[PDB]
């Protein structure tokens, strides 16, 4: 397994940018999920040898960090916040209108791999429940017709 | 360039400090920054000695926003008897519930927050700083990056900075959906580029922190009051509000109120002028049942009387005002906190690893009404000991909420138990 170049430019760039290479790790890995909509496995061992540390190290990293997922690929994450405020101001009736428009729930990823819902604790966009992210995006979710034109803009 | 999408949090001031430019909820570039007499405090920084820094900090009575309401000045002084190199890190984390506070100065006016970490920075000798901002603040990381070589580009940064001879970089560290990574030795551990573990203190970081070095840790909103304390004399600072609790505070309003946003006010605002006078009151005008202080604490109705300051009988932590009213489930409520919890605990101590997983899972039985006797007195049990051999404030407070609820709204659990 090789990272494609255009791939391994970013990591490169990442690796060169702290004092240490180490520091990386995590900005190296932020980069690799958005690549592949994932992180892929058999990518760990080149990672690991770029930042100079051992594979052990960079598994049990990929493991400790939510943000990071080894099962789905999934071009679009929808991150719904399911923390306190969020649950207060109506995460439910964001939940029930992902799933009128896109058929899934959380943990689930569309049939084409184009959506998957993350259930995710507090956003801090807490005035504005309830909130969700597509990718790096952010939003207070208002109804069904908004949702449905907000996800109209991921192709 | 275009940044991500951020939802337009309200916010309001009645000081203009902090909230000058942040109460327009756009990025404010180094130019409007510069027009607003930005960076001038730098250059008037570089022209004191750091211990005359240290000392107006000291004086200006500041503490720590980052809800703990330690001494900034006081911190600054215990690294600084420490050899160098000595390094400052500014936590961008902010994840606890409820508080958005630290978000709009990064988003909105990245340039206060920098000029922050510069002066801090010189003031105790550090010339490496570090901003971890959490994974979930993807547009604040890519607004820091162009904030961070704008002010390169102006000289505010790099070798030498206004001929002063001092160097300082700031990198811009990601974390990856770890609350724990908030936590200061955490923190220094995920820039080490390890797993968000905690570190048994003392040490504190100011004595050992990153690559064991003197390391001062400090929250985006305190950095932010840095420039002001310089640029108007700490004097002048303490003139705002309370002489014991000086200089501006962020209140995050959120839950059942009509304006829910954040708040720039003096910390002797009481609890009742946040929510009414500020945020405009309650949601259909309901009673208010209860606040949420983040994950931290519950105040009853009977609490709303309190200084939004750091004094024992004061509401402290962050200033987070989560507003529960009279037709909100008080279980419900105590229910999602413990399950933040339970997603959040490191596992490293077991009384903390356990009680978390246990408190969050039989809470659950217990709304559902599927607890058997041996739950309830589990529930109780388990709630009055995660705290026990903890490295952390996680384990520490990770039953105080709850706990507060079982004291404060006793008649509601008291349905779930019949
Ligand atoms: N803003 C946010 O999103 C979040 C905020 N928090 C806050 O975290 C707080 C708990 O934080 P901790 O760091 O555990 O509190 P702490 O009271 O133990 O420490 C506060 C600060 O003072 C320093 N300090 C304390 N005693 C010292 C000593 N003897 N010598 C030198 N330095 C000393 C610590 O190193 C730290 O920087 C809570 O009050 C909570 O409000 C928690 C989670 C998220
Ligand atoms: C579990 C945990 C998470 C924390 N998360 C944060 C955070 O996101 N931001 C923050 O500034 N402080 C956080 N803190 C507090 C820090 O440990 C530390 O007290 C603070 O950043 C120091 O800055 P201050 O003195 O300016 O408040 C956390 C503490 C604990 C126990
Ligand atoms: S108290 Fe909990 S969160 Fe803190 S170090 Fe121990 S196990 Fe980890
Ligand atoms: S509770 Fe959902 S963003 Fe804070
Ligand atoms: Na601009
Ligand atoms: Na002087």
């Amino acid at each position: 397994f090789e990272f494609p170049e255009e791939l391994k430019t970013k990591l490169q760039e990442h690796i060169n940018y702290f004092p240490k290479k180490r520091q990386a790790i995590l900005l190296c890995l932020h980069e690799i999920q958005n690549y592949y909509g994932y992180i892929p496995p058999e990518s760990l061992k080149p990672l690991a040898d770029m930042l100079e540390l051992p594979l052990n190290h960079v598994e049990g990293v990929v493991a400790f960090y939510d943000m990071f997922d080894r099962e789905d690929k999934a071009k679009y994450r929808i991150r719904v916040c399911v923390s306190i405020v969020c649950h207060l101001m109506g995460t439910n009736k964001l939940l029930k209108a992902l799933e009128n428009i896109l058929g899934i729930k959380p943990g689930e990823v569309t049939p084409d791999g184009k959506f998957k819902i993350v259930p995710v604790q507090c956003l801090d966009a807490c005035s504005e429940a309830p909130v969700f992210m597509v990718n790096d995006d952010e939003y207070k979710f208002e109804s069904e017709v908004q949702l449905n034109e907000i996800l109209s803009r991921y192709t | 360039r275009s940044y991500p999408a951020i939802p337009r949090i309200y916010a309001e001031t009645t000081l203009n400090m902090l909230l000058k430019r942040a109460k327009k909820p756009r990025v404010h570039s180094i130019d409007e920054y510069l027009k607003d007499g930005g960076y001038q405090a730098l250059e008037k920084a570089l022209n004191m000695s750091p211990e005359e820094i240290i000392d107006w900090v000291d004086k200006s009575t500041l503490r720590g926003r980052g809800g703990a309401g330690f001494p900034t000045g006081k911190k600054w002084k215990f690294a600084v008897q420490n050899p160098g190199p000595r390094y400052f890190i500014c936590n961008a984390d902010e994840s606890e519930p409820g508080t958005f506070k630290d978000r709009i100065i990064i988003e909105r006016d990245p340039h206060l927050l920098i000029e922050g970490i510069i002066i801090s920075s010189y003031a105790i000798g550090a010339n490496e700083a570090y901003i971890y901002i959490r994974g979930e603040y993807p547009a604040g990381y890519y607004i820091l990056r162009d904030a961070i070589e704008e002010a390169k580009k102006k000289g505010f940064l790099g070798k030498n900075i206004l001929g002063s001879g001092f160097d300082l970089e700031i990198y811009v560290a990601r974390g990856a959906g770890a609350y724990i990574c908030g936590e200061e030795t955490a923190l220094i551990e995920s820039l080490e580029g390890k797993r968000g573990h905690p570190r048994l203190k003392p040490p504190y970081p100011v004595q050992k922190g990153l690559w064991g070095k003197p390391t001062v840790v400090n929250n985006v909103e305190t950095i932010a009051n840095v420039p002001f304390i310089i640029s108007m004399g700490w004097e002048e600072y303490r003139y705002i509000g309370p002489s014991d609790y000086a200089g501006p505070k962020l209140f995050p309003v959120s839950g059942k109120v009509k304006k829910p946003g954040v708040y720039e006010l003096p910390m002797n605002t009481t609890l009742r002028e946040v929510i009414f006078k500020y945020a405009g009151g309650t949601l259909g005008n309901k009673k208010v049942k209860a606040v949420f202080s983040g994950a931290l604490d519950c105040f009853s109705s009977e609490e709303l009387d309190i200084p939004m300051d750091y004094s024992p009988l004061g509401f402290g932590g962050t200033g987070t005002v989560i507003v529960l009213t009279e037709e909100d489930d008080i279980v419900e409520a105590a229910l999602k906190i413990a399950e933040f919890y339970e997603h959040e605990t490191c596992g490293q101590c077991t009384p903390c690893r356990v009680g978390c997983y246990e408190q969050a899972n039989l809470l659950e039985k217990i709304y559902k009404g599927e607890a058997t006797e041996q739950d309830w007195e589990g529930f109780d049990f388990v709630n009055r000991n995660i705290q026990p051999t903890s490295i952390c404030g996680l384990g520490a407070v990770a039953g105080r909420l709850i706990r507060q609820t079982l004291e404060k709204f006793p008649e509601e659990w008291e349905k779930y138990r019949k």
